[PDB]
C-alpha cells in the first residue's frame, strides 16, 4: 500500500508515489471546453479536456483554472482534475492507496473540509493528510530551522520554523504570484503593439515570461541601460510564425514582487515581508533565521532572484548578521520531494486520518488531525 | 513750552485712522500745561508726557494753498491744512498740481461770471485754488500742445464728483462763447443716466455704479462742436442681487411709484415689495429721496433729449419684463438620472411672455433646456436648477446691459456732431471721468473686488504721472535724479490680472470646473498665492475670507458669494428667442447679436471678463491724453454744511492714493531753498 | 491665441475651438481614391478625396479608414485628414494655435510619439497635448467621480475615476465597436437576400444600422415576438429605389455588445466588463461608482442600451446599491466637450508640450508629460 | 482657559479645561494619496488628517504616527497637533497652556521631544505631561483605587492609595485595541473574508466595535456557538456585501485574558491586576480590591467587567470583596480627569513655563513632571 503525494497547486499539478525522488505526473491544472461549432459528423467529440490534452487543442477551447489564489472555486473541475490525475496519469485506483495533499497556510477552513469530504467519499481513500508547503520545502532542503519563501502561481507565503517548531503569528500570506505576473506582462506588452486577449494567448504570454524574464539587481541602473542601447532585447516566435521583441519588460515584469504598487497593490515586497516575518520572532531565533532563507515554488526560478533578495535583506538587516539565501536547483518540486519524505516516515503512519475516524466524526476532524 | 506756541499733540487712542492733532499752548503754569486742540477741546499734558508734544512748523500754523510746500509733510500736516481752510469756506486746495475738493453742503458764491473771467488765461499757482483753474490750464494746454486732455474726478459716493463735472462745464462753455444747447443738453442726460446707473448703497443714497466719460469736442478757434457720453464698468450683478441695506437701480422703484394705475395694469405691475429683484435688501423706501417726483424729472429730461412717448413705453415694457422674470420659481427634477427643472406656475410667466412678445411654450423651453447645434444635427439638453437660475439671471442682465447702451446712443444722437472736419482730423478734445474710488466695507464681495481692481490701474496711472512731473522739476534745475528709486505697483496688478494663474482667472476657472464651489475656489487661490507677500490666506480651513494687499491697504473679501455673480451664461437659444419676437424694440437692442446668430456657440463672457474688457478700453482712452487729477473729499456722514470729521477725512486721504506724492518728495530732496534763503544760518 | 481641439476618432473627426459648445467640423475619417477609368479629358482630376467629398462622390471611389481600433495604421493618409481639418474645415493656420489630441488608454506607445512628431515637424504647432477620452467624458459630464463607458467606432474602454484620481489597474479596453457591429450587420443581412459587399455599400449598411437598430431588454423574448408577429419589421429604401425589410436583425446586431460570442469573440459583454472594472477598485469606491455610470460615445446611442445596462449591472451587483446609468443626450460629443473644457482652463496652460521641450528631448517627452 | 489634549494611539481627545466633554474627537491618522491624479484643476492635497483622511479612505494610505504609545513619526505628529490646534479648536497655540497625557513607562525622549516641539513650534506659554491612569481617578471622583487603562496602544495598571502611587507596582502591557483589530483581521480569513489594506482595517475595527463581546465562560461559549446559531451576527460592507461572523465575536476579546492567541508570553489583564495589587502593602490591598477603575475603549466590550470580577474573585482571598468600577463614560475618563486637574487652583504652580525651558533645556520635564 504505497502512499500518494499530490501537490495540486493553482497552475501545475504534481503527483507521484511516496518514496520516489521526483514527481512523475507534472501537468497543468486547466479544464478546457469547446467554444466553436462542430461541423464534421462522426468525429469523436469530448465535452471536457483535462491536463496536457487541453494544451494541444488549445485553439478551439476555453481554458479555466479551477483554483485561484489557493482557494478552489470549481469543485466539479477539481473532481475532473483529480480523476484524471488518479486514473490517466498515475494509473492507480484510489481505493487502495493513502493520499497526501498540500494547502496554503492561511486558506479558508471550508476548503480543507471539502477536500476531505471529496477524498473520503468520491474516491474512498484509506488514509489522508493535509500538510503545509513550507514544512515540505524544509524537508526537501534537509533543514530543521529556517524561513521559507514559497511562491507559486497563486500565493506567496512565509513560514518561520526553528528546530521543528513553527511560529503561527509570524506567518505572512500575500496573494501575489505568477498569475498576476503573467496578467501584467500581458498588459504591458500592449505598449509595443502586441495584443494577447484570449485565454489561449495567456498561455503564450506565460511561456514568454518563463523564458525571457529575469530579475535585475538595480532597477534604475537597468532601465538606464535598457534605454541607452539594444543589448537587452530578445526575440520570441509565436505559434503562428510571428516574431515579437521585448526590450525592458523582461526585468520590468518580475519586479512586481519587490514592488507590488505596479499592479495597484498596497502591500510590501517579498524582501520586506520576509524581514517583517523574521523580526516578529524571538530575539534568539533571528540569527539562524537570517542564514536559512529557503526559496521554493516556480516563481523563484527567475535568473537573479537569489541575489537581489540577498542584497535587500542585507540592507534591511544589521551589518553584523550573515544573510544566506538557499535556492536549490530543484526548488520547483521541493514541496513534493518533501511530501514524499514525510509520507515515507515510520513515525508519520500514525498521523494519517482513517476512514473510520472520518465516519465517526465528520468533515471537521481535519482541523484537529492536521496542523 | 512757551504759553503761545503751536504744538503737535498726539492723544494716543485705539483708533485705526488716528493722527496727531494741532493744538495751541495756553495757561502755561505749574508743572502741568493746558492745550486746546483744533476741535476746541481742552487737555492736560502732565510732566510725564513730553514726547507727545512736538513743535509745529510756522508753515503749518498759517496754512498754505499748495501742500507740497509744507514744512511738516505728513498725514497730520495735510489733515490740519484742509481743516483750517474748510472753516474759512476754502474748499479747494492743491497738492502739487492735484486739486483737493471738499464737499461744502452749501451754496458758496464762488461760481460767477466774474470768477470765470478772473480765472481766464492764468496758470496753476498764479491764482488761489479753484475748480476752474483745473479747467483753465486744461483748455489752454491743448491749444499750445495740440494734444488731447482728460480730467479724472474720483472719491467716495457723495463728495461732489458729479457737481465738480457740472462746474467744469460752466467755465468751459463760457470760455469759448455761448453756452449753447450742449451745456444744457449734457445737464439733461444726468437725471437719465443717474436712474439706470445709480443705486442706494450702505454709504450713500445716490451712488454711481459705472464710469461716465463726457468727451467734449472742440474745433479750430476753440469752440464746442459736440460731446460723447461713454459708459464703462457697469455693475450688472446689481440687477439681480443686492446686499442688505442696499437697493437696485433707481429706475425700477421710480417707475412703480410714478406710473398710472391703468398703465401699471397693461404692464401687469403692482407695488415694489412683491418683486424679488427689488426687495432683497429690505430697503424699498430710502430716506431723503422720493421716487414720485424723480420719475417726473426723468420723463421731462427724456422729452428734451427727443425720447418719443413710444420709446418710453417700450423701455418700461422691458423693465417690467425684467421684474416679472425675477419672480419665476424653479423646482429641481430628475429627467432620467439627469438633473432637470420645471418652472412653477405663476402669473408672472404669462405676463413676461406677453411683454417680451414670444410664444409661451418657446419661453418655457428656453430657460429649462439647452440646444447643442453641430454639423448635421441639433440636440436638446436639460439644465439643472443651479443652471436654470443662471440663464434667467443672465437674460435679465443681458436686457438691462443692452438697454443701457440704447439710452446712451439715443442721447448721443442729439449732442454729438460728427466731425465736420471730414477733410482732415484737426479736432482736439477734453475728457471728463466720473469714476468711483477705493472702498473697504465691513463685508466685501465680487463687486468690491472689481471696483478695487479698477482703481489699481487708475492709481498706477496717477503714480506714473507724478513720477514723470517730478523728474522734469529736477532737470530744469540740472539736478541729477539717479539715486532715487521709482517703484510701480505692478506686484498687485501682477497678482490679480497681469500674470498667468492670477486671481481673476482662478475665479473664472472655478466657475466652469466640475463640482466647483466657493470653498474649492478659496483653496485654489491659496495653493497658488500663499507664498506671495500681497496675499493673506485665511488662518483656518473654516474661514471663508482672503486678503489682497492693495495700495490703500489690506482688504478682505468674502468667498461666499462668488461664482454666482461671476456667471453670465447667454445660451444660443436666448439669442434665437429674441430674433423670433414680435417686439421690434428688443430686437433693436439685440441687433449685433442677432446678426451673428450662429456665432454664439462660443461661451458668453463672464462678468469678470466683460469688466476687464471695459477697463482695457478705458486705460487706452486715458493713456492718449495728458491727465489732470481732482480729489474729492466728503467731510461728514450727516450732510451738514460746516462739520468736518477728522477720522472720516483721514480714511479718504489714504484711499485716494495722494499720499504717494509725499513719499517721493521725501525720497528726493524734500527741502528746497533759494539763494536768498542763505541769508540765515 | 485660441487652442484647437481635435477628437480624431476611428469613424468621425470632431474638431473645433476650445471654449465653444459644439464641434464646428464633424466629418468622416476616410480617404477615397478613384478605382475606374476617367474617359472625359478636361475634367478636374483629384488623386484623393477626404471627408464629405469622398462620401458624396462615393460610387466611383474606394473608401479607406486611416484609423483602425484606435491605432493609426496609414500615416500618409492620416496626414491628409489633419491637413483637411486645419486648412479646409477649420480654416486656420496650425502654427499659431495649440492643439489638443485624444487617444485610447491601452494603445501602443509609438502611435502617440508619431502624433507628436507629425504635429511638431509637419504642421509646426507651437504646443500640443494628448489626453484620454474617458477622462474628458467626465469633464463634459460635470463630475469628478465616476466610471465611464466610452464606446466609439474602434474601441470600448472603461475608466474608473474617484475624486480626480484614476485607478490605472482597473482600466479595461475591449476591441469591439460600431464597425464590428456594421460588419456583423452586413453579414446577417445576407440571410434575407441582400448582399452588401463594397466599401461604398458598407456605408449604406452603417446608415441602416444607425436608423433602424435598437437594443432589446429581453433578447430571448424579443426573438419569440419577432417569430410570432411582424410588428418589429421596418423598411428602408436603398439609394437606387429598392426597399429592404429587416425583422429581428434590428436587435440582433446590437446584441453582440452584450454577447461578443456572436462575432466569434471570447470576451465578456459591456455589462460584465463594467462590473469587473468596478469590483477591481477599492471597496470604499464601489458605492460611488455604481451610481455614476457615465455612458459616452456614438455606439451608446441605441434605444434601450441604458435600460439594459442598468438591468444587467443591477443583476450583477448586490441588491442594496443604487445602480444609475447616466446617458446624456449629447454623449456623442462628450469627449470633445470635455477636451474644450480642459483646454480652456488656466491651470492647464502650464501643462502644454512646447516646441522648445520637444527640440530638447525628442518625441519621448510625451510619455513624461502626458499621463 | 487651558488646553487638555489627551493624545492616545488611536483617537485624539482635545478641548478646554473646565468643560465636561471633549470638543474634538477624531482619529489620529495621516493619509496620503497612492493613485494617479488625472483630472487637471482638481484641488490636490498631499496629506489628510483625521475625519477628512477617513472619508477619502479609498485613495489614501493611512498611517498612525503613534504605535504602542511612542510617537514614531514626528512630522505627522506635528501635522496632527497643528490640525488639532487650528482647525478643530480654532485657538492660538501661543495663548493657551497645554496639558498632555502619556503612558507610565515610555522612553524619556518621547516626553522630551513633546516639550521641545510644544515650546519651539507652537510657542505655548506653558505645558505639562500627566499620566493617563491618574486622570481616570480624578474623573471617577476617587482617591484610592487601581486603574486599568486600556486604549489601543497600551494597557497599564497604576495602584494609588490616598493620593500616593507605588511606582514598583506599575505594570505596562502592550496588548490593546489595535492588536485586537489585527487578530480579528487574521481570524476573519477563516470564512473567506480578506481585509489587507489600511482602509480595510478601519472596517474591521468597526466590525469589532459593533459586534464583539466578552464571553463570561470561554469554553461554555465556544460550545454554545457550535450548538446553535443564536450567537451569529451580520454586517454589511461599504459596497453592499453582507458578512456573517460567529464565535469570532468573543474570540477576539479573549486575547485580553489569553494573550497566547497572538503569541505573547504574558499574563491576562486579570492576573496583571492581581499581581499589581499584591505588590503593594498588605493593608492597602483591601481598598484596591473594591476600587478597580477601568478606563479606555478596550474596556467597552460588552461583558468585560463581569468577567474581570469573576477572574479576580477566583485569585483573591474569599474574605475580600471585589468590585469593578466601570463608568458609562470610561472612553473619556482620561480627558475629564485632565480637565478637572487643569481647572484646579493648586495645579497652576506646576506648569512648566517658557522661562524654565529656556533656562534648563528640554530636561526640565523629567524633574517637574512625575
Ligand atoms: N523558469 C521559470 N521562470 C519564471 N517563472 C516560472 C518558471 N517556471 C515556472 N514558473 C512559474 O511558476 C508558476 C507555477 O509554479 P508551481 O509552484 O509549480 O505552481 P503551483 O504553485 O500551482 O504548484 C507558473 O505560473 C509559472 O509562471
Ligand atoms: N461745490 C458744491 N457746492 C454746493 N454743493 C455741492 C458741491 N459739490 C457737491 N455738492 C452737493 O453734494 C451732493 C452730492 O454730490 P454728487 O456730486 O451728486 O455726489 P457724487 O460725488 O456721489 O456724485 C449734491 O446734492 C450737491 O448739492
Ligand atoms: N444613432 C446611432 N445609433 C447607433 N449607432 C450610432 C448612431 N450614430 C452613430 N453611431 C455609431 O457611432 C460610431 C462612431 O461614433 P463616434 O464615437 O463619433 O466615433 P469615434 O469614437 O471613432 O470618433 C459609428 O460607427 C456609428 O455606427
Ligand atoms: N464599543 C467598543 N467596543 C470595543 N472596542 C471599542 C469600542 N469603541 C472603541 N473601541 C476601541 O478603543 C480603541 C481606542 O480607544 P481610546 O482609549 O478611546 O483611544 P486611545 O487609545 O487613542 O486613547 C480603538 O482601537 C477601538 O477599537
Ligand atoms: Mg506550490
Ligand atoms: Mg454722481
Ligand atoms: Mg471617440
Ligand atoms: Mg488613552
Amino acid at each position: 500500500t504505497t502512499a500518494l503525494v499530490c501537490d495540486n497547486g493553482s497552475g501545475l499539478v504534481k503527483a507521484g508515489f511516496a518514496g520516489d525522488d521526483a514527481p512523475r505526473a507534472v501537468f497543468p491544472s486547466i479544464v478546457g471546453r469547446p467554444r466553436h461549432q462542430g461541423v464534421m459528423v462522426g468525429m469523436g467529440q469530448k465535452d471536457s479536456y483535462v491536463g496536457d490534452e487541453a494544451q494541444s487543442k488549445r485553439g478551439i477551447l476555453t481554458l479555466k483554472y479551477p483554483i485561484e489564489h489557493g482557494i478552489i472555486t470549481n469543485w466539479d473541475d477539481m473532481e475532473k482534475i483529480w480523476h484524471h490525475t488518479f486514473y490517466n496519469e498515475l494509473r492507480v485506483a484510489p481505493e487502495e492507496h493513502p493520499t497526501l495533499l498540500t494547502e496554503a497556510p492561511l486558506n479558508p477552513k471550508a476548503n480543507r473540509e471539502k477536500m476531505t469530504q471529496i477524498m473520503f467519499e468520491t474516491f474512498n481513500v484509506p488514509a489522508m493528510y493535509v500538510a503545509i508547503q513550507a514544512v515540505l520545502s524544509l524537508y526537501a532542503s534537509g533543514r530543521t530551522t529556517g524561513i521559507v519563501l514559497d511562491s507559486g502561481d497563486g500565493v506567496t507565503h512565509n513560514v518561520p520554523i526553528y528546530e521543528g517548531y513553527a511560529l503561527p503569528h509570524a506567518i505572512m500570506r500575500l496573494d501575489l504570484a505568477g498569475r498576476d505576473l503573467t496578467d501584467y506582462l500581458m498588459k504591458i506588452l500592449t505598449e509595443r503593439g502586441y495584443s494577447f486577449v484570449t485565454t489561449a494567448e495567456r498561455e503564450i504570454v506565460r511561456d514568454i515570461k518563463e523564458k525571457l524574464c529575469y530579475v535585475a539587481l538595480d532597477f534604475e541602473n537597468e532601465m538606464a541601460t535598457a534605454a541607452s542601447s539594444s543589448s537587452l532585447e530578445k526575440s520570441y516566435e509565436l505559434p503562428d510564425g510571428q516574431v515579437i521583441t521585448i526590450g525592458n519588460e523582461r526585468f520590468r515584469c518580475p519586479e512586481t514582487l519587490f514592488q507590488p504598487s505596479f499592479i495597484g497593490m498596497e502591500s510590501a515586497g517579498i524582501h520586506e515581508t520576509t524581514y517583517n516575518s523574521i523580526m516578529k520572532c524571538d530575539i534568539d531565533i533571528r540569527k539562524d533565521l537570517y542564514a536559512n532563507n529557503v526559496m521554493s515554488g516556480g516563481t523563484t526560478m527567475y535568473p537573479g532572484i537569489a541575489d537581489r533578495m540577498q542584497k535587500e535583506i542585507t540592507a534591511l538587516a544589521p551589518s553584523t548578521m550573515k544573510i544566506k539565501i538557499i535556492a536549490p536547483p530543484e526548488r520547483k518540486y521541493s514541496v513534493w520531494i518533501g511530501g514524499s519524505i514525510l509520507a515515507s516516515l515510520s513515525t508519520f503512519q500514525q498521523m494519517w486520518i482513517t476512514k473510520q475516524e472520518y465516519d465517526e466524526a465528520g468533515p471537521s476532524i481535519v482541523h484537529r488531525k492536521c496542523f | 513750552v512757551l504759553p503761545g506756541d503751536y504744538v503737535w499733540m498726539d492723544l494716543k487712542s485705539g483708533q485705526e485712522f488716528d493722527v496727531p492733532i494741532g493744538a495751541v499752548v495756553k495757561l502755561c503754569d505749574s508743572g502741568q500745561i493746558q492745550v486746546v486742540d483744533d476741535e476746541d477741546n481742552e487737555h492736560w499734558i502732565s510732566p510725564q508726557n513730553a514726547t507727545h508734544i512736538k513743535p509745529m512748523h510756522p508753515t503749518s500754523v498759517h496754512g498754505v494753498e499748495d501742500m507740497i510746500r509744507l514744512g511738516d509733510l505728513n498725514e497730520a500736516g495735510i489733515l490740519r491744512n484742509l481743516l483750517i481752510r474748510y472753516r474759512d469756506h476754502l474748499i479747494y486746495t492743491y497738492t502739487g498740481s492735484i486739486l483737493v475738493a471738499v464737499n461744502p453742503y452749501q451754496l458758496l458764491s464762488i461760481y460767477s461770471p466774474e470768477h470765470i473771467r478772473q480765472y481766464t488765461n492764468k496758470k496753476i499757482g498764479e491764482m488761489p485754488p479753484h475748480i476752474f483753474a483745473i479747467a483753465d490750464n486744461c483748455y489752454f494746454n491743448m491749444k499750445r500742445n495740440n494734444r488731447d486732455q482728460c480730467c479724472i474726478i474720483s472719491g467716495e459716493s457723495g463728495a461732489g464728483k458729479t457737481e465738480s463735472t457740472k462746474l467744469i462745464l460752466q467755465f468751459l462753455a463760457a470760455i469759448s462763447g455761448q453756452h449753447s444747447w450742449i451745456e444744457q443738453q449734457v445737464l439733461e442726460a444726468t437725471p437719465i443716466l443717474e436712474a439706470f446707473g445709480n443705486a442706494k448703497t450702505i454709504r450713500n443714497d445716490n451712488s454711481s455704479r459705472f464710469g461716465k466719460y463726457i468727451d467734449i469736442h472742440f474745433n479750430k478757434r476753440g469752440a464746442i462742436e459736440g460731446a460723447k457720453i461713454e459708459q464703462y464698468l457697469l455693475e450688472k450683478s446689481r440687477v439681480c442681487r443686492q446686499a442688505p441695506d442696499e437697493r437696485n437701480y433707481h429706475v425700477f422703484y421710480c417707475m412703480l411709484e410714478g406710473m398710472n394705475e391703468e398703465e401699471k395694469k397693461k404692464l401687469g405691475l403692482g407695488q415694489a415689495a412683491d418683486y424679488n429683484y427689488l426687495a432683497m435688501g429690505n430697503c424699498i423706501t430710502c430716506e431723503g429721496r422720493v421716487d414720485s417726483q424723480e420719475y417726473a424729472n426723468i420723463r421731462s429730461a427724456m422729452k428734451v433729449l427727443m425720447f418719443t412717448d413710444t420709446e418710453n413705453w417700450e423701455i418700461s415694457k422691458l423693465l417690467a419684463a425684467i421684474l416679472h422674470m425675477g419672480n419665476l420659481q424653479y423646482e429641481a427634477r430628475t429627467f432620467e438620472n439627469l438633473d432637470a427643472c420645471e418652472v412653477l406656475f405663476s402669473p408672472s410667466l404669462a405676463t413676461a411672455a406677453s411683454l417680451l412678445e414670444v410664444n409661451p411654450p418657446d419661453l418655457m423651453s428656453c430657460l429649462t433646456s439647452r440646444t447643442l447645434i453641430t454639423r448635421g444635427e441639433t440636440v436638446s439638453t436639460p439644465l439643472s436648477r443651479e443652471q436654470a437660475l443662471d440663464v434667467r439671471d443672465a437674460f435679465v442682465k443681458g436686457i438691462y446691459g443692452r438697454l443701457f447702451v440704447w439710452i446712451v446712443e439715443k442721447i448721443n444722437a442729439a449732442i454729438y456732431k460728427p466731425p465736420p472736419l471730414e477733410v482732415k482730423n484737426s479736432r482736439r478734445s477734453i475728457g471728463l471721468l466720473d469714476i468711483f474710488g477705493f472702498e473697504n466695507f465691513t463685508v466685501n464681495s465680487f463687486e468690491q473686488l472689481c471696483i478695487n481692481f479698477a482703481n489699481e490701474h487708475l492709481q498706477q496711472f496717477f503714480v506714473r504721472h507724478v513720477f514723470k512731473l517730478e523728474q522734469e522739476e529736477y532737470d530744469l534745475e540740472s539736478i541729477d535724479w539717479l539715486h532715487i528709486e521709482f517703484t510701480d505697483n505692478q506686484e498687485a496688478l501682477d497678482m490679480i490680472a497681469n500674470r498667468p494663474m492670477n486671481v481673476i482667472s482662478l475665479i473664472d476657472e472655478e466657475s466652469k470646473f466640475p463640482k466647483g464651489t466657493d470653498a474649492t475656489m478659496l483653496h485654489k487661490l491659496n495653493s497658488q498665492h500663499k507664498l506671495n507677500a500681497n496675499y493673506v490666506p485665511p488662518k483656518n480651513s473654516h474661514e471663508t475670507q482672503f486678503g489682497i494687499n492693495h495700495f490703500a491697504g489690506v482688504v478682505y473679501y468674502e468667498s461666499q458669494g462668488f461664482l454666482e455673480k461671476n456667471r453670465d451664461t447667454l445660451h444660443g437659444d436666448i439669442i434665437q428667442l429674441v430674433h423670433s419676437s414680435r417686439n421690434k424694440f428688443i430686437k433693436q437692442i439685440f441687433q449685433a447679436d442677432v446678426a451673428m446668430g450662429a456665432e454664439t456657440r462660443k461661451r458668453s463672457p463672464t462678468l469678470s471678463s466683460q469688466f476687464k474688457r471695459s477697463l482695457e478700453l478705458l486705460m487706452r482712452t486715458l493713456g492718449a491724453c495728458q491727465p489732470f487729477f481732482v480729489r474729492c473729499i466728503k467731510p461728514n456722514e450727516f450732510k451738514k454744511p460746516m462739520l468736518f470729521d477728522r477720522h472720516l477725512c483721514v480714511r479718504q486721504l489714504r484711499y485716494s492714493g495722494m499720499m504717494e506724492t509725499i513719499r517721493i518728495r521725501h525720497a528726493g530732496y524734500p527741502i528746497r531753498y533759494s539763494f536768498v534763503e542763505f541769508v540765515e544760518r
